[PDB]
């Protein structure tokens, strides 16, 4: 209640991460001001979307908008794609919400895989005045290193899809990047740097500082994926740089040696990650096939339940056919009217019961009668009154005929053609 | 040749049978009593086949067996029906037309006629009648059709042969001046017993006025030692004429021969009234309907087949219930496809059209102020007055244009 | 009367070709010898397969278990992959019979694609002297270049991981490869020559030829994707190798044609997988970009349909609580009772009317409403009685609560618990 709850469209909202206090001066430091998360429901499509509340921050210059319509002309699979971004005020303060969909389940890199002291503990750990023993060459907690580099591939073709969009992220941290399921990533806060930063001071040309960007996305990335290596931050410092460096000679490829070679140390050029793209080699197979074998299996789980949302709309029409009181008058629907036949069926259906007069419900005899009529199988079955009086047998195909003449006629009733 | 107590039964108790008829298709019996109820039954095991309400009013006054249905005869109505109970037509008769005589001359024309005085011709197919014969005496209930001529028998005592195609009269007995209970023709001899009007009023005649068709001419009369208000010729080896009195007392006699007492059986003597009654195509079932709604079956063989060609009876299965695996309802994670499912390629039954397989938000909206105001907690239940602003379940939702 | 029902643990034999008729002499010319196809059942773990029967044949040496035992351990995705294989003689003839996992919907290279004669017609049939003029830019026929591509990351994959395990498909051909569903692909006939042609000719040393088997496959590989490219086989033919290459120039890529000229071209080398790759470049992340389209598009459709299932399980209880003769005794049932208010719920479900009184068919509104149901919604809904005297408010928490006391009530009596 404290936090008003419509926002134009947006409906019945619920605070997702820890709500920083309006007391908290502290701003967040990923960007440079407070920061909140949400989620709503817009009315103009019916759609969910988790909403991103900024506090204190004014919007000053309207020339964004140009890079926000590249921001919605960009979408991909791992990325969380920038849908809209506004202004608001039936808030406490003037507020800036970026509107994106959301991802239940989503997991950032530090609480799916930096959440441990221990994984720090190696580079934080200083040995006073002792040997250094051989490092194990399985350290207990190393990633598969199919893991590490199924995120490089991630990352990097997120990468080459902003550059050739000519744009920059800007985003490279861990903290921005959520692990939905096992291994599909999404990338976060897209737009929000290039709000925040933004400046006209570039001589009314924002393009100038992209390859700046770019080259500082790229770094970071580096010491990303050294910390992934790592599976500690704490190797990323330019103390711990060498260490890390020998941690990748003990442990793992040469591959990924020449990786964090050719990244960490600069080629003093603006490095095309087309360059990269042979470093990986074969394992893209072993990728695709990962992901052609998930395929593989949901398909195929596929089948187990087709015939449920066809069963459930066949008792809806069943419901919204019987028990209609327009016809309790009409003799059609009386024991001397060819739809007296509907009436019994349902009895039989619901209504019949045991040779001891308990209740009969059997929901297997249901589905089994079911699948005869919407078979239409020639097989006859027979229908009793509740007193006895009158017992008809017919097949299930006549059925079909009863119902589907009677739903026409509601249709067309319903529909102004009576 | 001698017929005895099969089986008995009840079509409808405390209403009398209206009329019977054997179904000569099928090993089938069809009884409809005064009430409007019909049923069939199958076989010398009496089984109940069908049973339902034909007409709420009218009594039933003639069932006719057909290839592909049943015709049920009211006062009011002709209903062609599946045997399973479908309606194949319904020809409703006019209300002034007293409904009581079917003549099923082929498999699609059927003669229908009764009090009234015209006789309609009415294809069934096409549920529509194609001639209306004009009849000079009304009061046409008995209808019989031979190779040779139309036999209707006249309520005033009457019995008229009529050319098979131009319907006109061509012969006429006057075999009572009163009314006529029945008549029957086989061969060359036509039997006629009814009611004729005396010094004491109108009463049986015994005495059953015999034709021969051969010469066309009254016989000597046949007297009987009961009150015979229906006649029957089997022709097991003669033509033996089984008189049938109302009373239950009936009789066998000769078509020219000599009544002999010897030759009379009991029905139902004592209590129930002989109303319907007819024979079997094989001359091996007689069936009696009396005014309590019991049909009674004599036959002269222990298990007689109603038609020596008698097609097979299909019956219905019972639900297969105990065949099913168990599902738990509150149990509602398990897998429900372990229910067999035959596949039929057809489109399905109760597929939707598009403009009604859109889905939408439906919020619903909150209540009126005035509904808040003046509703009432009564334990769980909200107790306002209607605000009468709105239809019966009208639609909540402000549909788009 | 020529398929036996029962073969060693497989039955229910049904031919899935044109069986060759008994006085077909004619050795199949893919496989040199009478080939027949039959789907049986296991009768042991229950499974579908499919069976190849090879005719009059004995084995000679035993060594091809070893390579047998090489395709049980070998699992890729486009790889009919092989079960078993066994000794018969249930047939007229002794025969071998190899066991695969079962597909259904294969359709094959030439089916699918090659059927046409017109687009054959292009490299035969010409106007053989009347001057050819300008090629038409949009040769009939052509595939999307997405797809072709994807075909040959599938065929490169499959055909790397047969050669890391020492062996070689040697069955790569049009008829051979189907395609299960649109673009995923599966090989047929596999490890069948080891068998059929086994011979101790190579010192008992089956990998002796396997270089010249691998650069075989390589070719065969090469020629296949021609013909895919063209959509004609008669393009793969020498005298047409030169308009094939020259269409393909016109129409394609330029690294398509190079990926051509290296895979056919014999390079005096042994051709190395590895050599290809990055001639594909960013296709192949534009490949594992539609795969994850599909995937979202699948998983969405799960979670339709299993919602929908749970929901039959609610309408089963309402056709079971509906307008009961034993209900007609529950005071419950009644007005004063709880369930009288499912009736009324019945009613506002399936007897909506239109301000004019029109009936109002519509799965929405319904769809909504047993949400909000199932779902306990918080959200009121005003329950309007039959005879118009009262209106109820209820939260659908409380419909929901005592529509399952109803049903649970009335299952227990019907089993006898109450």
């Amino acid at each position: 209640p404290a936090v008003p709850t419509e926002v134009d469209s947006y409906h019945s909202l619920f605070p997702l991460e820890p709500l920083p206090p309006p007391n908290r001066i502290q701003k967040s430091s990923n960007f440079g001001y407070i920061t909140s998360c949400y989620k709503a429901v817009n009315s103009k499509d019916d759609l969910p979307y988790c909403l991103r509340r900024i506090h204190g921050f004014r919007l000053v210059n309207t020339k964004c908008m140009v890079l926000v319509d590249m921001w919605k002309k960009i979408q991909h699979s791992n990325i969380v794609t920038l849908r809209e971004v506004f202004t608001t005020k039936a808030f406490a303060e003037p507020s800036l919400v970026f509107a994106y969909d959301f991802h239940a389940g989503g997991e950032t890199m530090m609480s799916r895989h930096f959440n441990d002291p221990n994984a720090d503990a190696y580079f934080t750990k200083r040995k006073w005045g002792q040997h250094e023993g051989p490092l194990p060459r399985q350290h207990a907690g190393l990633l598969p290193e199919s893991l590490i580099w199924a995120y490089i591939v991630q990352l990097s073709s997120a990468l080459r899809t902003i550059h050739t969009a000519g744009l920059a992220c800007r985003v490279m941290d861990p903290t921005k990047i959520l692990i939905t399921g096992k291994t599909r990533l999404r990338v976060n806060c897209v737009g929000v740097f290039d709000v925040l930063t933004f400046d006209n001071s570039q001589n009314n040309n924002p393009l100038a500082l992209m390859a700046q960007y770019q080259q500082a996305d790229l770094i970071s990335l580096g010491k990303v994926v050294l910390a992934l290596a790592c599976n500690s931050l704490a190797g990323i410092q330019r103390e711990n740089l060498q260490k890390a460096m020998e941690l990748v000679t003990i442990n793992y490829s040469s591959d990924l040696k020449n990786l964090i070679l050719y990244l960490l140390t600069d080629q003093n050029r603006m490095r095309s990650v087309n360059d990269i793209m042979p470093m990986i080699g074969a394992r893209f197979y072993t990728q695709l096939d990962a992901a052609q074998m998930r395929n593989d299996v949901i398909e195929e789980d596929l089948a187990k339940e087709v015939q449920n949302g066809r069963l459930f709309r066949l008792l809806a029409k069943l419901g919204t056919i019987n028990e209609r009181p327009e016809f309790q008058k009409d003799p059609t629907w009386s024991e001397t009217g060819d739809r007296y036949l509907l009436k019994l069926f349902r009895d039989h259906l619901f209504h019949q019961v045991t040779e001891a007069g308990a209740p009969w419900i059997d929901l297997s005899h249901i589905i089994s009668c079911l699948n005869k009529l919407d078979a239409g199988v020639p097989e006859k079955i027979s229908l009793i009154s509740r007193d006895e009086k009158s017992v008809l047998v017919v097949t299930y195909s006549d059925l079909k005929r009863c119902f589907e003449n009677t739903f026409q006629e509601l249709i067309a009733a319903a529909n102004g053609q009576l | 040749g001698v017929y005895s107590e099969l089986h008995s039964v009840v079509a409808e108790v405390g209403v009398p049978v209206s009329v019977s008829h054997f179904d000569l298709h099928e090993e089938m019996l069809w009884v409809g009593s005064h009430g409007g109820h019909a049923t069939s039954f199958f076989g010398p095991a009496l089984e109940r086949y069908s049973s339902f309400q034909v007409n709420g009013s009218d009594d039933i006054r003639q069932i006719q067996s057909l290839e592909n249905g049943i015709l049920f005869l009211t006062k009011n109505n002709l209903k062609y029906m599946a045997r399973g109970g479908l309606i194949i037509f319904d020809y409703l008769l006019d209300e002034n037309e007293d409904m009581h005589s079917l003549l099923l001359t082929d498999s699609s024309t059927l003669l229908v006629g009764g009090l009234q005085n015209h006789i309609l011709e009415i294809d069934l197919n096409t549920v529509q009648e194609t001639q209306k014969y004009a009849v000079e005496t009304p009061g046409v209930t008995i209808m019989r059709q031979t190779n040779r001529f139309f036999f209707c028998g006249h309520t005033s005592g009457k019995v008229s042969l009529r050319d098979l195609r131009t319907f006109k009269v061509e012969h006429e007995f006057d075999a009572f001046s009163g009314s006529l209970s029945d008549f029957d023709v086989h061969g060359n001899l036509l039997a006629a017993c009814g009611f004729s009007s005396r010094l004491t009023g109108l009463a049986c005649d015994r005495f059953l006025k015999v034709y021969d068709l051969r010469m066309m001419r009254a016989i000597t009369p046949l007297q009987v030692h009961v009150d015979p208000a229906f006649l029957r010729f089997i022709p097991t080896y003669t033509s033996r004429l089984a008189i049938i009195s109302q009373s239950g007392q009936c009789q066998f006699c000769e078509p020219t021969g000599l009544a002999n007492p010897a030759d009379i059986f009991h029905v139902n003597p004592v209590g129930p009234l002989l109303m319907t009654f007819d024979v079997s195509a094989s001359k091996q079932a007689l069936a009696f309907g009396d005014s309590e709604g019991c049909v009674h079956l004599w036959t002269d063989s222990p298990e007689p087949s109603f038609n020596p060609y008698s097609r097979e009876t299909e019956f219905a299965l019972p639900c297969l219930v105990d065949s099913l695996p168990p599902l738990d309802w509150s149990q509602d994670l398990l897998p429900l496809s372990l229910i067999p499912v035959p596949l039929t390629t057809d489109t399905l039954l109760s597929d939707w059209p598009a403009a009604n397989s859109a889905p939408a938000p439906r919020r619903a909206p909150p209540v009126d102020a005035e509904i808040l105001r003046t509703m009432k907690k009564v334990g769980f239940i909200g107790y306002a007055p209607n605000p009468r602003t709105r239809l019966r379940n009208q639609i909540p939702y402000r549909l788009k244009e």
